[PDB]
């Protein structure tokens, strides 16, 4: 089922909050992980946590291309198996 | 390490090691409860060596971690069912449109259907 | 387009090899005349040959077949040279 | 006419790209290894043959030894 | 003449040594003659000429 | 000595040579694929593995 | 794509068919379609049941004709109600019943 | 762009001049691939790539001739055992050199 | 949803095919497989045949240790603290006929030797 | 989900043709499809073959189609005779000794004694007795057991 | 009356598979279960007449099925005490599975064809069990083989499923080739194919080895167990039938029907299979695979018990019929769990609100598997373990196998119920209708009746053993259960990896046997007939 952008945005924002370093207002629908304060190893954990949230398996090469809040939402919206 | 992992840049190579290690923690666990402490332990294992700048030592750590991740590949990867390597992948694949169906086949030139021997 | 057999060799080199068969052709009567004469005399002499074992006869036939040179082979390879 | 040689990239992001290829050379077992494994497995297949050979040899040897002892006993006596 | 000499000599020598008239004398004489035929010849021919 | 053996087309050499470039089928990627040929290794009891897997309290 | 004229003769998607699942409706299979549920299924099931029971009656006659009991049962068996070739029961001690 | 060629009523005519492509038997033909066709051609004409090598001779002999030799030996052993079992004299088989003429048992005789 | 799930289609062949491409089984869905898994390509668990052979070399002596003692080291008199089941003569004679019987090991019996030779019977039919 | 009307015993939701059998399109007005040229000839010929095969397999007298059917009564009579003779052989030990001598000359083992009683009327024994291969005592032994 | 059950099953198969267009999905959902219910009544009558009241019957359908010279075989059915028991168990389990498939397979396209396959599958099992001669048994044997081929590969668009079906077919082909050899031996030297004249007190070893090699195929023993694990590709109703009664038990039934086995081979092979199956089930992480390895272990127990004593055949059959019940329950509950969680991996299962019936059925079946006292499985397993004490080597291996069985059974129970929820936060649901409840009620009734009626006549007969010897299996099972609940590590990572690869039996076949097979094919074709013998 094609899941709409608004819900995907809410759930990705919900996942991004759990990092302690990230401050709850810095996360916006269009923000890169660097401005949020996330490191590379942190981005791994965020991509994985997105995998549990939407019940999908991110193939690794696409996982590298996810570096921003925006493109993660775009990838989740693109996926037809995203829940 | 595979060729595709080797061709990757350093930053992405360490990222791959962390991702594969986390997935193998998931595979070797008995439940979600085991996952969190082991995930924190892997976190600390990577954080310990992040500030090293000596290239040769870093190469040693990356190679050893790659050997460790190669040996502890699980016989049974935990994969979601709808994805490649999953149980329900391809059970009843959705059939596409634009199918070439020949209506009333036996009534197209019914008397003269058959094989002919053509000669010079 | 269809799958086709690969032809070994270059086109011009193969054509050059084939062009070595285009040489002055003798008429076959010259060979035939000698074969007829020596064959007649040979048939006369054969009745006087000793009786040979069948095994030796077959081996002689095999050796003759192996040693026989086709007339085209001499045609392609003949050189008017020492 | 011919089928298109262009692949479909719609599902690459979901299920991964097709860039990674097989490492197999698509070649068979070496002749030396094949000789060993044929001449090992085929005897295992023919296990009744060797059982019959063993028992027949045993029977014939016992019969011949009986015959020899019989000849010895029937010579003196 | 050399090929025929090998053939006949090997045939007679084998029959004398064996003492019996058999197929094997002809096969061995032919094998020797075909071996002499293919001394320096390429790979199929060491097998085919002894056989023929 | 000219003989039939000289002009018989003996199969010493391949008439057809296969194309060099060959299709390798696509396969799902395994990141780390080195083979384990040693049943007993130091890697099983490596200090990292002990810290990552065996040590953490569950 | 505008559905072909014969699509009117073809039947619809059944209630059990998932809405997302697409199948070609023109394909004929003796075991049925992808989700079936034909109109008139109840009468067809009744006819199938009648044929099943009639064949059961014929098989029952055949088996009873060919059911051979050569050793007496230890006790009373249900077959005595319908088949008369059952030997009279004898118990473990040996007494006839 | 397509039309139904077949007519069950029997009023079938082939519209060779029709603008629309008939749905004839060629409608369902498989599209085919260039490289698959060349693979089929290569595989059928594999005699072109046949080369006499010592490895090839080794393989052919060891498997084909080896299996023939093994089967012949096993059959000869079975024939010998059956001759001992039946009580027949040793039979004159073709390549066995036996000084006995026994080939076919006499039905009338008791062995 | 069991039916209607998305699938990836395997790319069409675009390069000359190997002669032994029949070793690859592809139905059109992306993850094609060898004809027999483990014949070539990725190995499950990254374990080679050498590793499995070494593991079996470790296991077999321990697994075979219980069996070797009774079958080889032990003898009928010392295998068990009792004799086989004692039967009336008419029953015992019939039961001793069975080559796969359990009364053939009765060393108390005066027909022990013949019973043991019966137990170690013919490998193949003589006729 | 569930059942269409919530009741399992409700009318089917699918109206029309589940598929096109043989690929043929139903005629609009219900006009029957024109039959193929070979249908009548094919049905008549192959049905005739199968019906004739049935009739000949079952109608024909015994021994006409299945030869073993002819032998069944003869085998019953032979079975009765053999039963009587083997019963007599077991009772009389003098006959057992004589048949023991007969068996040895025929290169037969003693356990084949029942076999010889069962091959009284066969090519091998009948002609060997005439030729001299079989001892003439076997004739008397057969007669002493009522042939 | 005796014929009726096979008629009902084959009628269900023909009706659903050839006229399913008219019947429909609902039409299958009635005609299947109703016909098997009627067959269950007929099988109950058969069981009462033959087993309890000792009245065997022979039904000859027709004579001269094959009549070539002396070779003569007839289509006849003999319902002897073994056959009635296996028939009752098979029909009970198959009726349960047919009730199960009404809701489970509703989301599958060809539910009618699936029902038809299931019913013909049961019918061929009953043909195998009730045959009076070897040829009828071979007919049923090949029928169940082909039905397994058509059921494991039901999902044709999955390469793994079709390859699993091919694996099953090839392995079973080798096994029945050995059986056909043994059949020919027995006809030649006994004069008949019927089991009555089949009896030989002394048989040459070749016939015994051929019988054993044929039996170890369907009853998956060592070197022939590769297909059972891969048989998980098929739908869950298929797995329950094949592992519970139809396929695995057939070899044991053949070995019990004809006592031509040798004590030395059967005991060693069975004990090895039990230990290896338990060890393999230790590593497995799919719910369905662990239960298959447990099936392998139980088959090992049953094969081992034949060597112990004269009553070993009775004990093996009793464990067979007891095992069918709780194993079928375990597969059906596992399949329902997979549907409810949309998952096959044990890690992500967890505690969640569900039906009391399904959880209780899972608990009781697992308790029977473990050996919990005063249960049907407990008696049938202690009858084997206690009577195996005389064979010291067999007894030790079976006791370690009991420990391993307890460990992985308790681990599976803790992971399915006691463990916290491990799956994701998504809407997943499988609501169970009354038909599935009737299915599990039938299984639970079978389990309960097994306790009161027993499995073998000598089940409670005394084995004159010291108390500490007799009650030892309980202590080993309890220790295994306690270690499994704690989820402790038992083996090093190397041996855990070795067991996860199932001993590498398949990798050896891949690397040596298959490569030699296709090199023989290469020599035969490319080098020779399309090579040396092909013109330019
Ligand atoms: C100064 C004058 C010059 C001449 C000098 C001699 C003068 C004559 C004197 C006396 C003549 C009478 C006796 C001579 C032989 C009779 C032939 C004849 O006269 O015909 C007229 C002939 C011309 O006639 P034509 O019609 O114009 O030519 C027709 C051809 O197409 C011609 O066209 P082509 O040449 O282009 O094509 C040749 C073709 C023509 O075909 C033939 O030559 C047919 C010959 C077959 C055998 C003939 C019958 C043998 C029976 C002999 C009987 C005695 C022994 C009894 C027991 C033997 C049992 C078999 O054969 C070939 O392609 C080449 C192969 C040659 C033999 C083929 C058989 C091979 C078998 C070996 C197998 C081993 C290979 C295994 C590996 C393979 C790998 C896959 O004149 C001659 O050729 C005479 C030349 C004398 C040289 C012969 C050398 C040996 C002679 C005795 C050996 C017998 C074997 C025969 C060898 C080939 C002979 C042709
Ligand atoms: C079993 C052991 C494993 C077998 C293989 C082991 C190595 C084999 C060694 C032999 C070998 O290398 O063969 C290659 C060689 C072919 O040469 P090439 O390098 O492939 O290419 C040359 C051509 O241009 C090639 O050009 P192409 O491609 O156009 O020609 C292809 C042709 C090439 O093929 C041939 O030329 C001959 C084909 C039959 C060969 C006869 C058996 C030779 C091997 C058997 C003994 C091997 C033990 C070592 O193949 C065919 O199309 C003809 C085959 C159709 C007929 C099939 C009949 C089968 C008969 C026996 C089958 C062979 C046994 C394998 C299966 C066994 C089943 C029981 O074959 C021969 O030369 C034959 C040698 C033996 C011939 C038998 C003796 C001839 C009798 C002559 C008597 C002289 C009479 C004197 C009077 C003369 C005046 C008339
Ligand atoms: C013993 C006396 C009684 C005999 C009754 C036998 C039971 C039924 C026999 C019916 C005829 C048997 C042969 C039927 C045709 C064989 C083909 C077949 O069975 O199935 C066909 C198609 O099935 C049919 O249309 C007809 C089947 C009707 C009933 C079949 C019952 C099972 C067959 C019995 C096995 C034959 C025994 C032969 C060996 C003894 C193909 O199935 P799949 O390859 O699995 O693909 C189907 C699609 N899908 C991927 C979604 C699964
Ligand atoms: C030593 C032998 C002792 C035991 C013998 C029993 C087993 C012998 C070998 C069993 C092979 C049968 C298995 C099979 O069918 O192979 C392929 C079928 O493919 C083939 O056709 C390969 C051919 C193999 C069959 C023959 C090779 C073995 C021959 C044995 C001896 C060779 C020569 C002997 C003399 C002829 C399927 O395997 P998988 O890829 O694993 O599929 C399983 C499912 N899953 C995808 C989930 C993993
Ligand atoms: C047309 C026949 C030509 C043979 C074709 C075979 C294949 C050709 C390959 C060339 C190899 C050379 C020929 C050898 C063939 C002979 C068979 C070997 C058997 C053998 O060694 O026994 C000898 C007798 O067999 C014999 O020597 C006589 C056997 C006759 C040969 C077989 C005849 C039927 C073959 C037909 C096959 C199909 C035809 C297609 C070609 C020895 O006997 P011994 O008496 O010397 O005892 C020994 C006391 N010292
Ligand atoms: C140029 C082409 C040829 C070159 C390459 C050839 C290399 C192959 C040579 C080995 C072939 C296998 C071995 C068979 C021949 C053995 C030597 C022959 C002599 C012989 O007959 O001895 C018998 C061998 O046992 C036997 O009876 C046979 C046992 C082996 C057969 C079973 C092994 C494979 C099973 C596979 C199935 C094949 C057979 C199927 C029926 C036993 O001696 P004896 O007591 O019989 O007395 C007979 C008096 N010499
Ligand atoms: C409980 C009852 C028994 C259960 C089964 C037990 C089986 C035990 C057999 C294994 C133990 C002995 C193994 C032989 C010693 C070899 C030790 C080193 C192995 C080695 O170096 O080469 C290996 C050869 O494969 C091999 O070693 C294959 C030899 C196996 C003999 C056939 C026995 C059947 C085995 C079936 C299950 C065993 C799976 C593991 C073997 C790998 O070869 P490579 O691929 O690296 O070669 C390169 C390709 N050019
Ligand atoms: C109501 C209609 C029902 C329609 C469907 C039923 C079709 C007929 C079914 C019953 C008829 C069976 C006959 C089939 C062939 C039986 C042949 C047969 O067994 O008898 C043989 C006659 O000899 C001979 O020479 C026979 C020659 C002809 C044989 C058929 C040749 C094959 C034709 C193509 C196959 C079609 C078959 C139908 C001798 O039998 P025996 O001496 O061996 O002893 C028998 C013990 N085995
Ligand atoms: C199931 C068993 C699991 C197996 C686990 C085995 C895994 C082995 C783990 C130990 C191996 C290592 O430490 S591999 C550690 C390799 N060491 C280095 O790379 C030093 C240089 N570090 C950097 O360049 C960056 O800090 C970087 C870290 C890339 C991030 O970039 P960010 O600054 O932007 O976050």
């Amino acid at each position: 089922h094609g899941l709409d952008r608004d819900t995907v945005t809410e759930r990705v924002i919900h996942v991004a909050k759990h990092f302690e370093k990230v401050d709850p207002n810095k996360i916006t629908p269009t923000a890169t992980f660097e401005e949020l304060g996330l490191d590379s190893l942190d981005t791994v954990e965020l991509v994985m946590a997105l995998e549990e949230e939407f019940g999908l398996e991110i193939p690794d090469n696409e996982a590298d291309k996810i570096t921003t809040m925006a493109d993660a939402i775009s990838y989740v919206v693109s996926n037809p198996l995203a829940k | 390490a595979s060729e595709a992992v080797l061709r990757l840049p350093h930053k992405l190579r360490v990222m791959r090691m962390y991702r594969t290690g986390l997935k193998e923690i998931v595979n070797w666990s008995y439940g979600r409860h085991e996952f969190y402490p082991r995930a924190n332990a892997l976190r600390m294992e990577f954080e310990a060596n992040k500030e090293l700048s000596d290239r040769e030592q870093i190469r040693k750590l990356v190679l050893h971690g790659e050997d460790l991740l190669a040996r502890f590949r699980h016989w049974e990867p935990t994969i979601r069912s709808e994805f490649v390597g999953g149980t329900v992948y391809g059970v009843w694949p959705q059939h596409c449109k634009d199918v070439k169906f020949v209506p009333n086949p036996a009534y197209i030139d019914e008397f003269k259907q058959g094989d002919t021997v053509l000669l010079y | 387009d269809e799958p086709k057999h690969q032809i070994p060799g270059n086109a011009l080199d193969n054509w050059a090899f084939l062009r070595t068969y285009a040489k002055p052709l003798p008429d076959m009567i010259h060979y035939y005349y000698y074969v007829y004469l020596f064959g007649f005399f040979f048939v006369y002499k054969v009745a006087d040959f000793p009786e040979y074992s069948p095994r030796v006869l077959v081996m002689a036939a095999l050796i003759g077949s192996l040693f026989y040179v086709r007339r085209d082979w001499v045609h392609r390879e003949f050189k008017d040279s020492p | 006419n011919y089928a298109s040689l262009k692949a479909d990239t719609s599902m690459d992001h979901v299920f991964g790209d097709s860039t990674n290829k097989l490492n197999y050379d698509f070649q068979l077992m070496s002749s030396k290894e094949a000789f060993f494994w044929n001449y090992t497995l085929y005897p295992i297949v023919g296990f009744p043959i060797f059982l019959y050979l063993y028992q027949f040899n045993k029977l014939e040897n016992f019969e011949a030894e009986i015959a020899a002892a019989k000849a010895a006993k029937a010579a003196s006596e | 003449t050399l090929l025929g000499a090998i053939f006949c000599a090997t045939d007679a020598l084998y029959e004398n040594y064996s003492g019996k008239k058999s197929y094997t004398s002809g096969m061995v004489a032919g094998a020797a003659t075909g071996a002499v035929f293919a001394i320096g010849r390429p790979l199929p021919q060491p097998l085919v000429w002894p056989l023929v | 000595v000219k003989t039939l053996a000289d002009y018989i087309h003996w199969r010493n050499k391949p008439s057809s040579i296969p194309p060099v470039d060959e299709y390798r089928p696509p396969v799902p990627l395994v990141n780390y694929d080195k083979l384990s040929t040693q049943f007993f290794s130091k890697l099983d009891n490596d200090p990292v593995i002990n810290r990552v897997l065996r040590a953490p309290k569950v | 794509v505008p559905e072909p004229p014969y699509a009117k003769y073809l039947a619809n998607k059944s209630h059990y068919c998932p809405p997302d699942f697409h199948y070609s409706r023109e394909i004929y299979a003796p075991y049925g379609g992808y989700f079936n549920d034909p109109k008139g299924w109840r009468t067809n099931t009744a006819i199938a049941t009648l044929v099943m029971l009639a064949g059961a009656y014929a098989v029952f006659c055949f088996g009873n004709a060919r059911e051979e009991r050569l050793r007496a049962p230890k006790g009373w068996i249900p077959s005595q109600l319908w088949n008369d070739n059952v030997p009279t029961p004898v118990d473990y001690r040996g007494k006839v019943l | 762009s397509s039309r139904i060629a077949g007519d069950t009523t029997g009023k079938y005519t082939p519209n060779i001049f029709s603008p629309e492509t008939p749905m004839d038997r060629s409608f369902s033909h498989v599209p085919k691939n260039p490289f698959w066709e060349a693979w089929v051609f290569r595989r059928d004409n594999i005699q072109r790539e046949f080369v006499w090598t010592w490895q090839t001779i080794f393989d052919l002999a060891t498997f084909v001739g080896g299996l023939y030799v093994a089967m012949y030996a096993t059959a000869s052993f079975c024939s010998r055992q059956n001759d001992k079992r039946n009580g027949y004299p040793e039979r004159n088989y073709y390549f066995s050199d036996s000084k006995s003429n026994f080939v076919i048992p006499d039905e009338r005789e008791f062995y | 949803a069991g039916a209607g799930g998305p699938v990836k289609l395997s790319p069409p062949v675009d390069k000359p095919l190997p002669y032994n491409y029949d070793f690859w089984m592809d139905n059109g869905i992306y993850p094609g497989q060898p004809i027999y898994d483990g014949m070539f390509g990725s190995m499950v668990g990254n374990m080679s045949l050498e590793y499995m052979a070494k593991g079996w070399l470790v296991l077999l002596p321990i697994l075979s240790a219980p069996f070797v003692y009774e079958h080889c080291i032990a003898d009928d008199v010392t295998r068990n603290p009792f004799v086989p089941r004692q039967y009336p003569s008419e029953v015992r004679e019939f039961l001793a006929l069975f080559k796969n019987g359990f009364v053939l090991n009765d060393y108390s019996q005066p027909d022990y030797e013949e019973m043991k030779r019966r137990q170690s019977g013919l490998l193949t039919p003589i006729y | 989900s569930g059942h269409p009307n919530g009741s399992f015993w409700s009318e089917g939701t699918q109206v029309g043709l589940n598929g096109f059998k043989y690929g043929e399109i139903p005629l609009p007005n219900g006009q029957p499809r024109k039959k193929l040229w070979l249908e009548n000839i094919w049905n008549i010929g192959y049905g005739g073959f199968f019906l004739g095969a049935f009739c000949l397999y079952y109608g024909a007298p015994p021994g006409h189609v299945i030869p073993s059917q002819w032998a069944t009564p003869k085998a019953k009579d032979e079975y009765a005779v053999d039963m009587k003779m083997i019963d007599k052989y077991n009772e009389r030990p003098d006959l057992q000794a004589r048949l023991s001598i007969v068996l040895k000359d025929l290169n037969m083992i003693e356990e084949e004694a029942y076999d010889l009683i069962m091959m009284r009327k066969d090519y091998k024994v009948l002609l060997g007795l005439h030729s001299g291969r079989v001892p003439a005592d076997l004739k008397a032994i057969y007669e002493e057991l009522e042939a | 009356m005796f014929l009726l059950a096979v008629y009902f099953l084959f009628f269900s198969a023909i009706a659903n598979g050839f006229f399913g267009r008219y019947l429909g999905v609902r039409g299958s959902q009635l005609l299947g279960p109703s016909a098997l219910f009627l067959a269950l009544l007929c099988s109950g009558t058969i069981f009462y007449e033959v087993c309890i009241q000792g009245c065997s019957t022979n039904i000859k359908l027709f004579e001269n099925f094959v009549y070539s010279n002396e070779l003569n075989v007839s289509a006849s059915f003999l319902y002897d005490p073994l056959a009635a028991t296996m028939t009752l168990t098979v029909v009970w389990i198959s009726c349960a599975v047919h009730a199960y498939q009404n809701l489970y397979m509703r989301g599958d396209g060809s539910q009618t064809l699936f029902t038809s396959y299931l019913s013909a599958f049961t019918g061929f099992m009953l043909i195998l069990v009730a045959g009076q001669n070897l040829v009828m048994l071979f007919i049923g044997w090949e029928g169940i083989g082909v039905c397994s081929y058509l059921l494991i590969g039901y999902y044709g668009s999955r390469v793994s499923a079709v390859k699993s079906a091919n694996k099953s077919l090839i392995v079973n082909k080798i096994s029945d080739g050995f059986l056909l050899g043994s059949m020919l031996y027995l006809w030649f030297y006994t004069g008949s194919f019927s089991y009555c004249s089949l009896a030989t007190f002394q048989i040459p070893d070749v016939v015994s080895i051929l019988v054993l090699l044929g039996a170890i195929g369907k009853s998956s023993q060592l070197f022939f167990h590769v297909w059972l694990a891969d048989a998980m590709e098929g739908p869950t109703p298929v797995s329950a039938l094949i592992h519970a009664a139809t396929l695995v038990t057939a070899g044991i039934y053949v070995l019990c029907k004809l006592n031509l086995h040798s004590q030395s081979a059967v005991g060693i092979l069975g004990a090895a299979t039990a230990l290896m199956g338990g060890l393999f089930g230790l590593a497995a992480n799919d719910l369905k695979r662990v239960i298959a390895f447990s099936t392998c272990s139980q088959l090992g127990y049953m094969m081992a018990v034949l060597s112990t004593c004269d009553d070993g055949a009775d004990f093996a059959m009793g464990h067979l019929v007891s095992h069918a019940g709780f194993k079928a329950t375990l597969f059906l509950s596992a399949g329902l769990s997979i549907a409810k969680e949309n998952n096959n991996f044990l890690n992500r299962y967890g505690s969640r609100q569900g039906s009391p019936t399904l959880s209780f059925a899972t608990t009781i079946a697992s308790l029977n598997l473990l050996g919990f006292p005063e249960l049907g499985g407990f008696y049938s397993k202690e009858s084997i373990l206690n009577n195996a004490y005389i064979n010291q080597g067999v007894s030790i291996i079976l006791t370690l196998a009991t420990f391993l069985t307890a460990f992985y059974t308790s681990k599976v129970l803790a992971q399915l119920y006691l463990f916290p929820y491990g799956n994701g936060r998504q809407q997943k649901s499988f609501d169970i209708d009354a038909t599935t409840l009737i299915c599990f009620g039938l299984l639970l009734s079978e389990m309960l009746l097994r306790i009161f009626t027993g499995s073998s006549l000598s089940q409670n007969m005394t084995t004159n053993l010291p108390a500490h010897i007799k009650n030892l299996p309980f202590w080993v099972a309890l220790s295994g259960a306690l270690s499994g609940l704690a989820t402790t590590n038992l083996f090093s990572s190397n041996f855990m990896r070795f067991f996860g690869n199932r001993g590498g039996f398949d990798v050896f076949y891949a690397r040596k046997c298959s490569n030699v097979f296709y090199h023989n094919a290469y020599v035969s074709y490319t080098l020779l007939d399309r090579g040396f013998l092909k013109l330019y």
